[PDB]
């Protein structure tokens, strides 16, 4: 499930942005 | 009132554009406590204010990182706008100064913690819950963006629920006004438009494909362009193809297409109707604008309250303390904060 990917992907904390 | 309100408020923003208001505190004056949060080349701190009691969120940069991140430029914007603006569902900034070592910040506090960790622990909010959030934001960025200012950094992490569960936008650390277009490739990958990913210069509508990838987010339980790295998630957000939840309602879906629309002259905020396409779109049907505004619609979640001082809501962060040096530092770069 497009769910379980997401869950298993390395971007499911907080995201840190970019500069620049 | 979303029309009498934008009128006074240019005239007032203005005023403290052109003057901005300075070194109004000390660090002396406050009781720090614990951190809320962390970033680049700081952290939030819970700190209350001996004098009146109150407690307050205190931003402390420092000054060295920041420079030699080359992001003096960004933290005076950030500064000069939060000092001047005034909406519902902004963040206030109650004081700000600086020191030999840190610039500082201090802002309202928010007890109800990021909606970034509300969302990830029950997975995704209901059409209504997302919809009562999306409203605040549409109406938040009709208020910058009447300004003439870009945010240019929407997404859970960001935007703080207040005791009464509405939100509170913060973090203007890539906010800019700006007439016109600009360059600068900032911002959280997932949340980029692909005119920022192609550096054509672009312009306030990177803001609403941004609504767009929030809304996504907060009805699906993940964003519409996801990866392990950033470049494979640039790659999705150029092509470009979003695909739905079977959940996903039509109007929703409708709403989705119009605003994460790669094509400027037909994403909705960027038509000559402005932000009347969003507000008027039958997934917004429901919606009492003036309601939202005037905070008379009862909030979808009411975050588990506390005496003040109280950080139930937050995630606890390794502590580290304030160091102040005895020397000035990057005071010319810093002047005008
Ligand atoms: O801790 C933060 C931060 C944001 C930018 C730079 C640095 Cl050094 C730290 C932000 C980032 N996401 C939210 C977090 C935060 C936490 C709490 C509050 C608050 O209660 N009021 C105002 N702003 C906050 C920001």
């Amino acid at each position: 499930t497009t769910y379980a990917d997401f869950i298993a992907s390395g971007r499911t904390g907080r995201r840190n942005a970019i500069h620049d | 009132s979303v029309k009498e309100f934008l009128a006074k408020a240019k005239e007032d923003f203005l005023k403290k554009w052109e003057n901005p208001a300075q070194n109004t505190a000390h660090l002396d004056q406050f009781e720090r406590i614990k951190t809320l949060g962390t970033g680049s080349f700081g952290r939030v701190m819970l700190v209350k204010h001996m004098e009146t009691g109150n407690h307050y969120a205190m931003k402390i940069l420092d000054k060295q990182k920041v420079v030699k991140l080359k992001q003096i430029e960004h933290t005076l914007n950030e500064k000069r706008i939060l000092q001047a603006v005034n909406f519902p569902f902004l963040v206030k900034l109650e004081f700000s100064f600086k020191d030999n070592s840190n610039l500082y910040m201090v802002m309202e506090y928010a007890p109800g913690g990021e909606m970034f960790s509300h969302l990830r622990r029950i997975g995704r909010f209901s059409e209504p819950h997302a919809r009562f959030y999306a409203a605040q934001i549409v109406l938040t960025f009709e208020y910058l963006h009447s300004l003439d200012l870009i945010y240019r950094d929407l997404k859970p992490e960001n935007l703080m629920i207040d005791q009464q569960g509405y939100i509170k936008v913060t973090d203007f650390g890539f906010a800019k006004r700006v007439k016109g277009r600009t360059w600068t490739l900032c911002g959280t990958p997932e949340y980029l438009a692909p005119e920022i990913i192609l550096s054509k210069g672009y312009n306030k509508a990177v803001d609403w494909w941004a609504l767009g990838v929030l809304i996504y987010e907060m009805a699906a339980g993940y964003p519409p362009f996801f990866a392990d790295q950033p470049i494979q998630i640039y790659e999705k957000i150029v092509s470009g193809k979003v695909r739905f939840p079977s959940h996903f309602s039509s109007d929703l879906k409708d709403l989705l297409r119009n605003l994460l629309q790669v094509d400027l002259t037909k994403r909705f905020g960027n038509l000559k109707n402005g932000v009347n396409d969003i507000k008027n779109h039958k997934w917004f049907a429901t919606t009492d604008w003036i309601a939202i505004y005037q905070r008379k619609v009862e909030a979808p979640f009411i975050p588990k309250f506390k005496g003040p001082g109280d950080t139930s809501n937050f995630d606890d962060y390794e502590e580290e303390e304030i160091r102040v040096s005895i020397n000035e530092k990057c005071g010319k770069e810093f002047s005008e904060f």
